């Protein structure tokens, strides 16, 4: 479990299962060291609506 | 592709600093670029190493 990943139970449509959800940086923070622009998240893994 | 491109620009600047410290183009020079279209976006970062 390297930092930035955590395990989690999930009720998949057939049976239970153990996900390891992944979370990590996608692009270096330094647009500029003074930058106030927000780090909008960008999920992946075939999100639906909810 | 823009994320791949900004990552490419960043690693290019860093690698040029690691390899040719005297060189100063990428750190302080605007650069137009063009990638011919046609490839599907899901494979689109395939050219990023290029």
């Amino acid at each position: 479990t390297p930092p930035g990943v955590v395990m989690g139970l999930a009720w998949t449509a057939m049976g239970g299962s153990t996900l390891f959800v992944e979370t990590s940086l996608r692009r270096p923070q330094d647009k500029d060291a003074k930058g106030d622009k927000d780090g909008s998240l960008e999920v992946t893994g075939q999100l639906g609506e909810v | 592709m823009k994320e791949s491109a900004r990552i490419a620009y960043t690693f290019a600047r860093a690698f040029l600093m690691q390899h040719a410290p005297a060189n100063d183009y990428l750190v302080t020079s605007h650069i137009h670029l063009h990638v011919p279209e046609g490839a599907t976006p899901k494979d689109g970062p395939s050219a990023g190493c290029t």
